[PDB]
């Protein structure tokens, strides 16, 4: 119950900044932070208030664009891939949590095709 | 209820949020009384269409998509079942709605169709028969709607038919310009009831005229803001936009449905309006919300109106001044909102943590209704003892 | 079900009344209409002398009588509610009498809406074209030539669609109308030229002006001043494009006037009729101007006198004015030079009955024999009376009453009548208890008053002004020997008696009284309050015995098995006569409608409303309560129901129809066993207000194997009383081969077909009858020649066997006819 999302900037774990971390940093990033359905997808999910007490139960690691964007900018990632799949889990905690057909369901969805069109994209490895 | 509305209440009638290059038609067509017609029904949609009032409608699934744009150049028009007969498909009657707006986006690859509907002539479900494709193709009968003339039409005497042109109604809605003429109006019109074997108010309880009156009467009585100028002047239409704006439960919508008199539903709808008290939770079906007092029509359409998400699921929203027992989750948004000027949290009962409705709030300081809350129909259950 | 339908007394209210030259050049005839009657007189100096008596296969409408050039007599022409028009010539070869055809035709628009002032039919004073008003926005015209001989019109816009009044003007070079019309901006009058070659209205001889709001009536003055006069409700103006003259005279301002004469034929004077009785004379005044013409001087209205409620006026000759009459009898009056004793200068010469508007009637046997009587009320305002109807044609007794009889009943114990009664009242100074004329009410040798406060706190809004009309409301026990008024009840202020019911409850052996009333206030729609009251007539003085109060209005009362049957508002409810002498609700039945009629046979029960909705009930006796068995919901406009047998129901609908249901219990599905069955439509002619079982024929000895099985009695507005009976099916199908080959032969007035005459009409569709056997066709077989016989009943099948006795002899079907005359 209540656990912050993954610590900002691991300092025992070493960081590179490449080139395909800066473009999420940026072009990922922010272009899904201004969109109309990211709005509850943004801020630690907070069950006392939205009053859900079971989430954390059935949720065993919470985590929001906010915390990733934080990590992204302080010095956490040492590939790319630990960062897709931070945002996988991010749209799964969300998907198997609600339920088929509900509407953050179907919110998500368009968050969760938004960014695969966008990492497609990824830089050449550098 | 303040003191006066500075907002355009013909705004929340084109459904900006929709769109705006909607491509529009104008040609109306009407098909005939008591003959049998097959028309495609579309699926996903959990209402009953009153005549004259609009639909509108977001669609993603690909056979409503392709089915829509072929309905689109044969004849604009399709079937909304009543669907109020438990729930397992169970249909008797059911409306006719007609397109008159239609655009399609692209989307992430999937097409996505918005249309804005009018609800037409009433039918009858004779048959039903379902389609590999998805359309459930039925045949119906196009029930009649009769206009009856006046109750003296055939018993009165021939030298008082110049008599029968009553000079203009006064405008200045008051005592001796009201309870006067409306005396002065009984005794003229059914002066030839001494020729039969009822009294005068006996035939005055039949008149169409007199029943608008009252129905106005306890309208305004409710909305003292409105004025008598959004209601029609016919009785077939008044009959049916006050129909379709009582808070009422699902059978008395059907049952009203069933009526094809425009005086029987006249009748009807007053009754319903003197048994009306006040509405509750639907899951909790103690928590009461909001009474009859509180609607108020920000819209020319009614104080209820149906409007589409931005996922497809159609709600019908009541606006009333003030609610009660409702919690507010998330924060304030601004993008697809049906009342142009407004912001919408989401509201949920306070007990059973279910969906009623939203609060819009406003943006601009200088707006005379600030707050005022929406209620969704199918989450409210009406409390008539 | 199969249905006989005939009429007993034709009807008696009157309709309209011309005057002219139709039967012989040097002739004055008086011509009225009675509904589908046509009756020709010849004014003599002692009075009116019969001539001719025609029907017509429709209800009159428009009247007039014209002149062409190149005839030596005038024209009439008739149009029908159905829209059928004819034009009629008068023919007296030797003794025989018949009225030719001369041109027929059915004036219908296929789409449009009929106007609401009325059908209105006017003929060009040059006998140029006929203007009729049928539908609003347009006007008809029918070219008046020799070679129009089917009625061919056409229709001309008007841009003004409230269209009150309209008349030809005299003097005018070219057919000249004028009209007053409605506009947002008050009352005008204006004026048309009409094109009969172009088809179109032209700019007309004046210029429109403004009038009085309430201007209703237009006058056409004839030659010598021209013009016209507009009447309203306070004020009398004559227009001439130039000239102007208004006139306000105070005597005029009592009541609305609403039919008019012309005396003189240059004009001079004009008689004049209020809704009230009273009889004007209104004189112009001519004056010369050295140059060979004459203007108006002045206007004046005088006052003659007193005479019934009129709907038409005709001047005769010699100060003789026949007074028509819908609402009452007719009379023949004389205007004299001088005045009586009261300054009245009419006296009346002769009356001729009249028995609508029927409201209610029963059968009963005053003479103790095997023949029946029928009591009705007739009549409204000063002129309501009770006629006494005898199988003596028809023996009929007047008793005045000078009130508004609504209910009437009789108990034979008493040897008395129960009659609800109303009575208008004005609010004059501190208090409503000023009676316009003496009445049966006040003029009673007993009398009583209400007492009960049930409802003292009652609405009550005290909102009287002076000159306001109130109605009071009374029960009168009238003697059934000598029709006295023995005893007056008088019930509560604001209280409106709708039901009574006479009959005994329970075990109690005494016979009872009982009204239900409603308490009517005129701010509230529908009342909310009501009461039932039980009344016992002894020695003499009447007595309340109990009294319920109910929370709504009791439209109806029905006797049911020792236990009453009441309607209030839309509950049926039943009660109980205790021993103590009180009543106890039993069971109720919540309906969707107003129970407003309520007939009971055996344990059925049948409720209906005015919107033709018809619900059938039994009482289960075992459980205490009701149970529904059929309905039949259709919107339409319901005068009156009866039930004609276990299954059969007859009941009376808009626009002058009968219908007949049926309950089918044979049914496989409850569905449709639980819905009744249309088997009759049948287009009377009449608004029937009133059903009832009984007959007045000598139905005690009822001989053996009748024909026809029941009898129903009904009266109507206009004053026909009709019968009912039902038959088998071979006596059906023999009946309607008589009116199919009937229908060939003879010769309607106006070529009106029988089969459009008898359609089930209404304005939202048309079908032909059904179930329904025409008597009057039928009993007009024996008025016909031998040979017209003989070839009516040419190769016609019927009887028992024998070959069909080869081919029925007009002799077969004579004794047929005359075996079925004898039901009436
Ligand atoms: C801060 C966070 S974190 C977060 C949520 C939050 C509020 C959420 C959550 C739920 C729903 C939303 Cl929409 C957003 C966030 N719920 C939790 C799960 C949860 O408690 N579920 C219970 C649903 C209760 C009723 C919800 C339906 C209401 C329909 C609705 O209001 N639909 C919109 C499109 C609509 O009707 N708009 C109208 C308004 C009028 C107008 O003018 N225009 C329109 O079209 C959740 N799951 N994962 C995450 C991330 N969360
Ligand atoms: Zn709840």
């Amino acid at each position: 119950m209540n656990p912050p999302p993954p610590e900002t900037s691991n300092p025992n774990k070493p960081k590179r900044q490449t080139n395909q971390l800066q473009y999420l940093l940026r072009v990922v990033l922010k272009t899904l932070w201004k969109h109309q359905f990211a709005w509850p997808f943004q801020q630690p999910v907070d069950a006392v208030k939205l009053n859900l007490p079971d989430y954390y139960k059935i949720i065993k690691t919470p985590m929001d664009m906010g915390t990733i964007k934080k990590r992204l900018e302080n010095n956490y990632y040492w590939n790319a891939q630990e960062c897709i799949q931070d945002f996988n889990t991010m749209f799964t905690n969300c998907y198997i949590y609600n339920k088929p057909g509900d509407d953050i369901v179907l919110m998500a969805e368009a968050l969760e095709k938004l960014f695969l069109q966008k990492i497609n994209e990824l830089p050449t490895e550098e | 209820k303040p003191n006066i509305i500075n907002f355009d209440t013909s705004l929340p009638t084109s459904h900006t949020y929709l769109g705006a290059d909607m491509e529009e038609f104008h040609g109306r067509t009407l098909h005939d009384d008591d003959s049998c017609q097959v028309i495609p029904v579309l699926p996903q949609v959990m209402m009953i269409l009153i005549p004259g009032q609009t639909l509108p409608l977001q669609l993603f699934h690909p056979q409503e998509v392709s089915m829509v744009r072929n309905l689109i150049q044969k004849d604009r028009t399709f079937a909304v079942l009543a669907y109020s007969n438990v729930q397992e498909r169970e249909a008797q009657f059911g409306t006719t709605a007609e397109i008159y707006a239609y655009r399609e986006e692209q989307d992430f690859g999937i097409e996505i169709v918005k249309v804005k509907a009018i609800g037409r002539q009433r039918f009858k479900v004779l048959e039903l028969r379902t389609q590999s494709d998805g359309i459930q193709q039925a045949k119906v009968q196009i029930l009649p709607e009769c206009v009856l003339p006046s109750t003296m039409s055939a018993v009165q005497l021939e030298s008082l038919n110049k008599c029968q042109i009553f000079p203009s109604k006064p405008v200045s809605r008051e005592d001796q310009c009201s309870y006067k003429w409306w005396q002065k109006y009984q005794k003229r019109k059914f002066h030839c009831a001494n020729l039969t074997s009822w009294p005068r108010w006996l035939y005055s309880l039949y008149d169409a005229e007199t029943l608008m009156d009252r129905i106005k009467k306890q309208l305004r009585e409710w909305d003292e803001n409105l004025k008598d100028d959004s209601l029609p002047s016919n009785p077939i239409d008044f009959s049916y936009r006050v129909a379709a704006c009582l808070p009422i439960d699902d059978v008395l919508r059907i049952q009203l449905l069933k009526i094809g008199s425009a005086i029987q539903r006249l009748r009807c709808e007053l009754d319903i309006m003197n048994k009306c008290t006040s509405l509750c939770c639907k899951q909790c079906q103690e928590t009461e919300i909001t009474t009859k007092n509180e609607i108020f029509s920000l819209s020319l359409c009614g104080p209820m109106a149906a409007y589409v998400n931005p996922h497809g699921y159609v709600h019908e929203t009541l606006t009333v001044y003030k609610a009660c027992n409702l919690n507010l989750i998330g924060r304030p948004s601004t993008e697809h909102s049906w009342f142009p000027g407004y912001a919408w949290t989401v509201a949920q009962c306070k007990i059973c943590a279910s969906h009623i409705g939203w609060k819009f709030t406003a943006t601009k300081k200088d707006m005379s209704p600030q707050k005022f809350w929406g209620l969704t129909r199918s989450a409210l259950l009406p409390t008539i003892p | 079900s199969y249905n006989y339908v005939v009429t007993a007394q034709k009807p008696t209210a009157v309709n309209g009344c011309v005057t002219g030259h139709f039967t012989s050049a040097e002739d004055l005839n008086l011509l009225i209409a009675k509904n589908t009657r046509l009756e020709i007189y010849v004014v003599t100096a002692e009075g009116l002398r019969p001539v001719k008596e025609v029907g017509m296969y429709g209800k009159i409408a428009v009247m007039e009588l014209f002149r062409p050039k190149g005839e030596s007599k005038d024209l009439l022409f008739i149009l029908t509610a159905k829209y059928n028009a004819c034009i009629l010539e008068y023919k007296q070869s030797g003794e025989s009498i018949d009225i030719i055809t001369r041109a027929h035709g059915n004036v219908q628009d296929r789409i449009g809406r009929p106007s609401e002032t009325g059908i209105i039919g006017i003929i060009d004073p040059e006998c140029r074209m006929i203007g009729l008003r049928l539908y609003d926005g347009l006007f008809k015209v029918i070219p008046l030539d020799r070679d129009n001989k089917e009625l061919k019109a056409f229709n001309i816009r008007l841009e003004e669609l409230h269209v009150i009044d309209v008349k030809f003007l005299y003097g005018c070079q070219a057919p000249t109308i004028c009209f007053v019309y409605q506009d947002p901006q008050g009352r005008h009058v204006k004026t048309y030229e009409v094109s009969l070659r172009e088809k179109e209205f032209n700019k007309g001889p004046w210029k429109q002006e403004n009038v009085e709001a309430e201007a209703s009536m237009v006058i056409a003055v004839p030659e010598p001043f021209g013009g016209a006069i507009i009447i309203g409700q306070e004020s009398i103006t004559y227009h001439n494009g130039d000239k102007y003259l208004a006139i306000a005279p105070p005597i005029i301002k009592q009541s609305t006037i609403v039919c008019h004469n012309r005396v003189d034929p240059n004009g001079s004077r004009y008689l004049l009729g209020d809704m009230e009785g009273r009889l004007f004379m209104l004189l112009l005044e001519k004056e010369e101007q050295m140059d060979g013409t004459v203007t108006l001087k002045d206007l004046r209205v005088e006052l003659l006198g007193e005479t019934s409620i009129a709907e038409c006026l005709t001047y005769l000759d010699n100060g003789v004015v026949f007074v028509g009459s819908r609402l009452g009898d007719s009379q023949l009056v004389k205007l004299n030079v001088d005045s009586n004793e009261q300054g009245s200068y009419v006296v009346a010469m002769e009356t001729f009955t009249n028995l609508g508007p029927i409201v209610d009637m029963c059968v009963v046997d005053l003479e103790r024999q095997g023949q029946g009587q029928l009591v009705t009320c007739s009549g409204a305002f000063k002129e309501g009376s009770l006629r006494i109807i005898r199988n003596g044609k028809l023996h009929i007794r007047t008793v005045p009453l000078y009130e508004s009889p609504r209910k009437i009943c009789y108990q034979e114990v008493s040897q008395c009548f129960g009659v609800l009664s109303s009575r208008i009242e004005v609010q004059d100074t501190s208090g409503g208890t000023t009676a316009l004329r003496p009445s049966a009410s006040t003029q009673a040798l007993s009398s009583s008053v209400s007492s009960s406060k049930l409802f003292s706190s009652s609405t009550a809004p005290h909102e009287t002004s002076f000159g306001e009309e109130v109605e009071v409301h009374n029960l009168l026990i009238i003697d059934q020997h000598t029709f006295e008024v023995l005893h007056a009840h008088q019930f509560l202020q604001n209280e409106y008696a709708l039901s009574l019911v006479s009959c005994k409850l329970g075990k109690d052996p005494n016979t009872y009284f009982i009204v239900g009333t409603a308490m009517v206030y005129p701010e509230e729609a529908e009342p909310k309050q009501g009461r039932i009251v039980v009344f016992q007539y002894s020695d003499g003085k009447l007595q309340t015995v109990a009294e319920k109060e109910v929370k709504g209005a009791v439209y109806s009362m029905v006797e049911f098995n020792g236990k009453l049957l009441a309607s209030i508002n839309s509950t049926v409810r039943l009660y109980e006569w205790t021993t103590e002498k009180e009543l106890r609700t039993e069971c109720n039945h919540y309906n969707n409608i107003m129970a407003l009629y309520l007939k009971t046979k055996g344990d059925f029960i049948l409720v209906g409303d005015l919107m033709r909705s018809v619900l059938l009930l039994a009482y289960k006796p075992m459980e205490g309560n009701f149970e529904e068995i059929a309905r039949d919901f259709n919107p339409n406009w319901m005068s009156a129901v009866e039930i004609l047998d276990d299954d059969n129901f007859l009941g009376a609908e808009n626009a002058f129809n009968l219908f007949v249901c049926q309950k089918d219990s044979a049914a496989t599905t409850d569905e449709e066993r639980q819905h009744l069955q249309e088997v009759g439509l049948f287009h009377l002619g009449e608004f029937v207000n009133v059903f009832c079982h009984g007959s007045l024929v000598m139905q005690n000895l009822g001989e053996t194997s009748t024909p026809t099985q029941g009898s129903v009695l009904f009266g109507t507005v206009n004053g026909m009383i009709g019968l009912v009976t039902s038959l088998s099916e071979s006596w059906y199908n023999l009946l309607l081969d008589m009116q199919n080959r009937l229908n060939k032969v003879i010769k309607s007035v106006g070529k009106i077909e029988h089969s459009f005459w008898r359609s089930f009409h209404t304005e939202r569709k048309t079908e032909p009858a059904t179930g329904f056997i025409d008597g009057d066709l039928i009993e007009s077989f024996l008025d016909i020649s031998r040979p017209k016989m003989q070839e009516v009943v040419a190769n016609l099948q019927y009887d028992d066997g024998s070959g069909m006795k080869r081919e029925a002899t007009a002799d077969d079907l004579i004794k047929v006819v005359e075996e079925l005359t004898r039901i009436h």
